[PDB]
């Protein structure tokens, strides 16, 4: 067949999120809030185009807003937060439940300095809509064309000419 | 219909009480009014990624953001 | 005899397991799912004779999906002329397949 | 070595069943038919069927093996069978030596000789065992497979009890 | 072979199209016929039970021709319409490919040579 | 047996047959298959005694065995396509398996080696349920994946049956054995015009259960099991060996008879596909069946016999047995050919 | 692969075990034994309830099998569905005891 | 293809060849049946797994129920050999060839 293209390793090279899970998942949901628009472009990207060399401009902005994320973290609430992921990152699954003063901590002074609401339950499920002006992919399993089908069946029905024609049987 | 159910009783109460029970457990759940937010609850819950929507320029019904006012909420959840 | 009662009455009893491409629980994909996706839509109504010759490359890429003979047969070509190489010393492993360079992400 | 383990398991599944295949006696048979059990249940584990892994455990060795065992007790109180085994096992390390010293065979089918870790997929499924939730399908996709085994299974129990009354 | 036709509508004994075709006559020989089968039915019915053959059970023995002449009709029906539905689709089939069927050219006999073998 | 029992046990079996008629799953075949053997099991048993647990054993193992090559069958299918449909299968190692399994579930050759024992063990009526009922969930499954079904292998094992059949029972004075070896025979029929045109296998199919059932039938009215009984049948009842002879006629193929109908058509459907030698020496096998019938209805049915005492006892009670469908299946197993076109409903 | 270690553990324990408890006494040379039972020598007569008990727990053990995976499929949105093949599954399980009960298949092991 | 498919239809292929050609004891030709029946389970179970076909998965559990049902039953033929010849020798069911 074909030659699998494949892009250099320029092309894949960005400013990773070297943060833990715990770290991830403490402000997961302030994540979900605040970079809501740049993961969306992406995550529509990736179920459109079902290719990720296709999507890796829009994931560098998914890696360019996390960073900015966690910068105004780092800029305003670097205490509460380390104090709140120390306590998420405790726990063997990671429990928010265990953690609540801490979120609480968070929330307030991000709330404050921030202005930063924290989605609610049931919110960072739904479906959203994304505004992009990418274009849409008129085929993105890369199908050949189908085999035409057969012939329909068209007339009307006539008697069988002579019956069965079956040796000797005249009808 | 009272002495036959008091005659079981007294011989094999095992049984009434496992026919009584098995009873209460077909016909109860088409009489609860919580049976409904069961299914509401095992399909709020998201196990998949809800993978959004290309703006086609006419949804008013979906959001563009999770803290939109419009879309489906769980307060139903929250009060209970 | 294959009576269709299920297509007469209108019934779902066993179409479901039927092949991957199916509703799975939770939107789970099989592993083939969009090469056994386009080989049904290929042979879809034109006939198991005209299907066998005229769907021919969408069967090959999902059986060779399902069973990677040609990939085995890739990577077996590649280590085998890697593991040459190493024997007779004209090439020696990156530090990046060597396990040397603390991963990406 | 530790890489070719469920291949490993393999080669003593296949010797489990000459094991049993062979047959001194029920006895053994059974005893080589549990050790097998065990073995391709390690399989199973191997690539992730860890319920199909324990219903291995429970219902095959822990259910019908046992039953099997207690009619051997109650009902049934060499050269042939040594060699057949010697026979088979001979057969099976030809094939491992072929396999290994060519990585492809073809007995019938044309087998490669590199390890089955590199088949795998290399994606996650998130919080469920995605055979779990297969098997949880049952109940929700699967009515009519439901409906057609518990039929049988009661007209097992119905079958059962036919025929061993012996009237 | 023709499994592929009565796929898209499985499970139909006549179909709709099959009201088109002209129904047989009760007077049908192939029906006369299978009347005559329910009454050898009702005779060989008597004789295996020790009746009197041609008298006992008149009522069956009308029974049995009216239900064998009963079932017959809508099997010759039936029958009819497969017949129809072969021809049908032959006919169209050699309408839609032309080449596979040329017309080939009609030779009389004061060209066609064949070769006399004399009985002597 | 109690008679409910004995009710929902069959509608198991039959359900078991319409399981594997319907469903478009290859395990829910494997399930009909399954629940189709788990319940006809009790119908061999149901005089208890130890012919009828042979023959009941033997029957299970070979329809299990077969039941596990078809599971072995389907599996290399989900190997080498990776789905479920019923339909062709997509190997050749898959078409081979399941052509075997098949063949052992319908009793053709080589497996043959159960149908006349196991036939033997059991009564008349579950006979009958073996030798007719049993056929058609196979032979459904054959009929659904012929685009697959290699050649070769469907002709030397209809072959196989063809010759088997037909010298197996030149030997044989059991009733129930002739039925079977008439089974094995008359399977080899049905499936050597499988690839030519399975409208002539569904033919030869409805023909032959109706010709086994009219035969099953009669000795149930009779209670002979064996070939001298069976001569005992005319001064009992005269006119149960004219039926006997009417249907043995027919069931080997004799003109005008109507189980000539349906191996005339297979040679009619096999000499268009350009096969000529092969139904030749096929029904030059059957002429050995219907020869062996000729013998065993001119030695043995026709010319009237020494009779016993105690028969003038039997004289003076009729027959109280219920004899089902028995004149419909006698004149529809010999009467039929005239209406030989009747064959296109079946297409 | 912790988990293989445990197993081979345990399995090493008990066989140090049972080769120490069944060899520690053998250092010892106590005496040479000949010693020349209910039954004497009469064959095992073939119990025909005590087979009758292991194909019900056979029978029920596969019952069990399809019950198995219920707590994962409470789970499922087409809980109406669920919920009555949950109960016919049960359902069944009674009827098959209620058959084992009524046929008198669970007597003298009752 | 997988190499570990290859011994699983062996180890199929071992004991049915076990099953056919011994004539022994009658519970021998059950331990091969249900043999054939694991190794059935066993690659069944790698195929769906491999695949990542989920609703498959509820499939080997069919394949084990319906089977150990089967193999119930053939206990019980076994138990009434058993209750006529007091072994469960497969020359004794020679009964049926005349
Ligand atoms: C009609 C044909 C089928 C009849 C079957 C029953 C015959 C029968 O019972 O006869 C006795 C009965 C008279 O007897 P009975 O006094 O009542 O009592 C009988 C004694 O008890 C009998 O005394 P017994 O039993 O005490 O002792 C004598 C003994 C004597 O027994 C013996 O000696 C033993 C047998 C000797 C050797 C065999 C001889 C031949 C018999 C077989 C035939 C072979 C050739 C067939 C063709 C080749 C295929 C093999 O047994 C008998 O005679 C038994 C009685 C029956 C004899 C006849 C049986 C014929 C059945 C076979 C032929 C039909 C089926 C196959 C056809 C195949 C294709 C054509 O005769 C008839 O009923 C004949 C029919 C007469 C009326 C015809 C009216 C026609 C009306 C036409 C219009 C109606 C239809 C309209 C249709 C459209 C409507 C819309
Ligand atoms: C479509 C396929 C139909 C296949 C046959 C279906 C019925 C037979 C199967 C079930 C069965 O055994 O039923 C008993 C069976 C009697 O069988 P049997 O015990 O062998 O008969 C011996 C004596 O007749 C016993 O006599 P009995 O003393 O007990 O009382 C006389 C009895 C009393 O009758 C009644 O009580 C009936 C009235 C009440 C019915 C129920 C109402 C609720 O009348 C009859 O049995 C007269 C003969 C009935 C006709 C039998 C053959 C039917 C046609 C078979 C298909 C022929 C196809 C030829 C194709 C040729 C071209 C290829 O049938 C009936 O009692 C009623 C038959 C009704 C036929 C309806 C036809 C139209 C269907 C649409
Ligand atoms: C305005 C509206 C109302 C109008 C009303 C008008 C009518 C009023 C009268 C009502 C009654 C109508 C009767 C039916 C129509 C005429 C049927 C006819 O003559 O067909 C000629 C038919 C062919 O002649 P054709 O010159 O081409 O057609 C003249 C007509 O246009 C015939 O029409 P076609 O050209 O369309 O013929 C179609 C085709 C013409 O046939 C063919 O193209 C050739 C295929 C024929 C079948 C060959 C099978 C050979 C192997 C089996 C042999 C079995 C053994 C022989 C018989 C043994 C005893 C059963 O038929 C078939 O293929 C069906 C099979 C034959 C059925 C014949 C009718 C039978 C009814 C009575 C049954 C009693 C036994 C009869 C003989 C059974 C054997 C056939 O003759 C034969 O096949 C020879 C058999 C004799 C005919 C049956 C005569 C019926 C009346 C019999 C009364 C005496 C009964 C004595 C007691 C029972 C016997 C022991
Ligand atoms: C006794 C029978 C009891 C069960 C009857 C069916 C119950 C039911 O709600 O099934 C719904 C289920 C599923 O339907 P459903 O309504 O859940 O459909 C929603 C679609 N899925 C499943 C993809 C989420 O089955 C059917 O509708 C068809 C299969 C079974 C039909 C009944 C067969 C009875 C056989 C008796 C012998
Ligand atoms: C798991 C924790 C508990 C483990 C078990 C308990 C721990 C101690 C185990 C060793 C105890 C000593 C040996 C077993 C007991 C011996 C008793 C006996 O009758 O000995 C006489 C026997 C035999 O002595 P004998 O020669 O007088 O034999 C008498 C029998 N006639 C006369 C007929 C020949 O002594 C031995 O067998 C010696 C064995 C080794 C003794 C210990 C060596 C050092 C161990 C450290
Ligand atoms: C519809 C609800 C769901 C039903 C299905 C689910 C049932 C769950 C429990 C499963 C039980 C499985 C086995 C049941 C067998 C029943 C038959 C039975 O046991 O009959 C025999 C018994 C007499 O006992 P015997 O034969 O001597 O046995 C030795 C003990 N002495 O005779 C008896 O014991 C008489 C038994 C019948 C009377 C019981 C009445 C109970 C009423 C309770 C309140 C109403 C419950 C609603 C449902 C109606 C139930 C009838
Ligand atoms: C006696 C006749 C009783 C008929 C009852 C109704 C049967 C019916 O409608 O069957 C439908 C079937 C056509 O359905 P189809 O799916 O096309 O069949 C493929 C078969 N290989 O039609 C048929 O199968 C018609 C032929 C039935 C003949 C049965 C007796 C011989
Ligand atoms: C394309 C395919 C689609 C499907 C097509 C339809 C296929 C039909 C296949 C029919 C198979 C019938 C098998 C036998 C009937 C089933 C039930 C049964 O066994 O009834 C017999 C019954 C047993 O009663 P029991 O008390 O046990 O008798 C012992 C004697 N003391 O009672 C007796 O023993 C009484 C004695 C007489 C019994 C005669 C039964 C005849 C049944 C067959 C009728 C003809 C076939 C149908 C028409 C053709 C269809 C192809
Ligand atoms: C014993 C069995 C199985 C058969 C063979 C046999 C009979 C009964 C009668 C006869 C018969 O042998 C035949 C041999 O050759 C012909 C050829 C004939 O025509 C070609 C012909 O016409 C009536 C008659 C005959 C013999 C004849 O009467 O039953």
């Amino acid at each position: 067949p074909g030659i699998v293209e494949l892009p250099s390793l320029e092309d894949l090279k960005v400013q990773e999120v070297k943060v833990s899970s715990s770290v991830l998942k403490a402000a997961a949901h302030h994540y979900g809030a605040q970079c809501d628009k740049p993961n969306k472009e992406f995550m529509l990207c990736r179920w459109e185009e079902k290719d990720p060399r296709r999507c890796l401009e829009e994931g560098k902005l998914v890696n360019q807003c996390a960073l900015e994320f966690f910068r105004q973290i780092k800029r305003h609430c670097a205490e509460p937060f380390t104090e709140y992921w120390t306590c998420i990152d405790y726990s063997g699954l990671q429990l928010f439940r265990r953690c609540r003063k801490e979120q609480a901590q968070f929330d307030k002074c991000v709330l404050d300095k921030l202005g930063w609401v924290r989605p609610d339950l049931g919110e960072l499920s739904k479906v959203t809509k994304v505004k992009t002006d990418r274009p849409l992919p008129e085929n993105p399993y890369h199908s050949r064309a189908r085999p035409e089908p057969n012939p329909e069946v068209e007339g009307d029905l006539k008697p069988a000419r002579h019956g069965s024609r079956l040796f000797f049987w005249t009808m | 219909v009272a002495a036959f159910l008091k005659n079981v009783w007294a011989k094999e109460p095992v049984l009434v009480a496992s026919f009584a029970i098995a009873g209460l457990a077909v016909i109860l759940p088409t009489l609860s009014p919580y049976t409904k937010y069961s299914l509401m609850i095992n399909r709020a819950t998201p196990y998949n990624y809800p993978v959004p929507l290309r703006d086609d320029g006419n949804m008013p019904d979906v959001p563009s953001h999770p803290q939109d006012p419009q879309g489906p909420s769980l307060e139903w959840l929250k009060r209970l | 005899p294959f009576f269709d009662v299920q297509k007469k009455l209108g019934v779902d009893l066993d179409h479901w397991m039927t092949i991957q491409s199916a509703e799975q629980p939770h939107r789970i994909p099989a592993r083939c799912h969009a090469f056994e996706k386009e080989w049904i839509e290929c042979a879809h109504g034109i006939g198991s004779i005209r299907a066998e010759k005229e769907c021919k490359i969408e069967f090959e890429d999902f059986r060779e999906c399902l069973l990677r003979q040609k990939t085995m047969k890739r990577l077996n070509a590649i280590k085998r002329q890697r593991d040459k190489l190493i024997k007779e010393g004209k090439y020696t492993p990156p530090p990046h397949h060597s396990g040397q360079e603390d991963l990406r992400p | 070595m530790m890489t070719y383990i469920v291949f490993i398991l393999s080669i003593i599944f296949v010797m489990g069943f000459v094991g049993f295949s062979s047959k001194p006696s029920p006895i053994y048979g059974g005893l080589g038919l549990i050790v097998s059990g065990g073995v391709g249940c390690g399989i199973v584990l191997n690539f992730g069927g860890s319920f199909l892994g324990l219903m291995v455990f429970l219902i095959y060795l822990g259910g019908m093996m046992v039953v099997f065992g207690y009619t051997t007790a109650m009902a049934t109180e060499n050269k042939v069978v040594l060699g057949t085994f010697i026979t088979g096992l001979l057969m099976e390390f030809l094939m491992v030596y072929y396999v290994l010293k060519d990585k492809e065979v073809e007995i019938v089918f044309k087998f490669n000789g590199m390890g089955d870790w590199v088949i795998y997929d290399t994606g996650d499924s998130g919080f469920f065992s995605e055979e779990a939730m297969g098997i949880a399908a049952l109940y929700s996709y699967g009515t009519w497979l439901v409906i057609v085994t518990g039929w049988s299974l009661l007209i097992g129990v119905v079958v059962i009890m036919e025929i061993t009354r012996g009237n | 072979m023709m499994t592929g036709r009565q796929a898209r509508a499985p499970l139909q004994f006549l179909p709709d199209e099959a009201r088109s075709l002209p129904p047989p006559k009760l007077t049908d020989p192939r029906l006369a016929y299978i009347g005559f089968l329910g009454y050898c039915s009702g005779l060989i019915d008597n004789a295996i039970r020790r009746r009197p053959v041609l008298s006992a059970g008149l009522h069956r023995q009308f029974l049995y021709i009216t239900s064998f002449v009963f079932v017959g009709y809508y099997l010759l029906k039936r029958q009819d319409y497969m017949y129809a539905v072969r021809d049908h689709d032959m006919f169209s089939y050699i309408k839609s490919h032309p080449e596979d069927f040329p017309e080939k050219d009609k030779k009389t006999y004061r060209e066609v040579f064949e070769e006399f073998h004399p009985v002597r | 047996m109690n008679p409910i029992i004995l009710i929902i046990i069959l509608m198991t079996v039959m359900l078991g047959t319409i399981i594997v008629m319907i469903s478009t799953h290859w395990l829910l075949i494997w399930i009909g298959f399954e629940m189709n053997m788990l319940a006809i099991i009790p119908i061999m048993m149901k005089k208890h005694n130890p012919r009828a647990t042979e023959a009941s054993t033997k029957y299970f193992l070979t329809q299990s065995t077969a039941s596990m090559l078809l599971m072995m069958a389907i599996i290399i299918n989900l190997m080498f396509s990776g789905q479920w449909t019923v339909m062709k299968l997509f190997n050749p190692m898959a078409s081979m398996l399941m052509t075997m399994a098949l063949a052992m579930k319908l009793g053709m050759a080589p497996f043959h080696f159960w149908v006349p024992e196991v036939t033997q063990g059991i009564p008349l009526s579950s006979g009958l349920i073996l030798l007719t009922w049993q056929k058609l969930a196979p032979m459904s499954v054959l009929y659904q994946i012929l685009p697959s079904i290699n050649l070769d292998l469907i002709l030397t094992l209809s072959i196989l049956s063809i010759t088997i059949g037909g010298w197996g029972g030149l030997n044989q004075t059991q009733l129930r054995k002739i039925m079977a070896y008439s089974s094995i025979a008359h399977m080899g029929w049905m499936t050597a015009v499988l690839l030519y045109n399975p409208t002539m296998t569904l033919l030869n199919l409805i023909i032959y259960i109706i010709m086994t059932s009219t035969m099953f039938t009669l000795f149930m009215a009779n209670s002979t099991t064996t070939t001298l009984s069976l001569s005992h049948t005319w001064n009992k009842a005269p006119i149960m060996t004219i039926l006997v002879l009417i249907t043995l006629l027919s069931m080997g193929g004799l003109p005008p008879l109507s189980g000539f109908m349906p191996k005339w058509m297979i040679i009619q459907e096999m000499t268009k596909n350009d096969s000529i030698i092969l139904p030749t020496l096929m029904a030059i096998t059957a002429l050995l069946n219907l020869y062996f019938y000729m013998r065993l209805t001119y030695s043995t049915a026709l010319t009237m016999f020494p009779s016993t005492n105690n028969m003038k006892m039997k004289w003076q009670f009729p027959t109280t047995k219920r004899m089902t469908l028995l004149p419909t299946m006698t004149v529809l197993s010999t009467m039929l050919l005239p209406l030989t076109p009747i064959l296109s409903i079946l297409e | 692969m912790n988990l293989m270690i445990t197993l081979l553990t345990n399995f090493t324990l008990a066989t140090l075990l049972v080769t120490i408890a069944f060899w520690l006494p053998q250092l010892n040379v106590y005496s040479e034994k000949t010693s020349p039972d209910p039954m004497g020598s009469a064959r095992l007569p073939f119990s025909m309830k005590f087979f009758l008990v292991a194909i019900t727990f056979l029978l029920f053990d596969l019952e069990i099998a399809l019950l198995l995976p219920l707590p994962w499929a409470s789970q499922t949105t087409n809980l109406n569905t669920m919920l009555t093949m949950a109960l016919l599954l049960i359902f069944l399980l009674a009827v098959s005891l209620a058959y084992e009960w009524t046929q008198k298949g669970l007597e003298w092991t009752e | 293809m997988s190499l570990v498919y290859m011994n699983i239809m062996m180890a199929f292929t071992v004991s049915l060849t076990g099953l056919l050609m011994y004539r022994s004891h009658l519970m021998s030709s059950l331990l091969c049946l249900e043999g054939m029946m694991l190794s059935l389970f066993i690659l069944a179970t790698l195929m769906i797994l491999n695949s990542h076909f989920t609703l498959a998965s509820m499939m080997p559990i069919i394949l084990l129920v319906f089977a150990a049902c089967e193999a119930a039953l053939g206990l019980s033929l076994l138990v009434m050999v058993s209750n006529t010849y007091g072994t469960d020798y497969v020359q004794n069911l020679n009964l049926l060839q005349c």
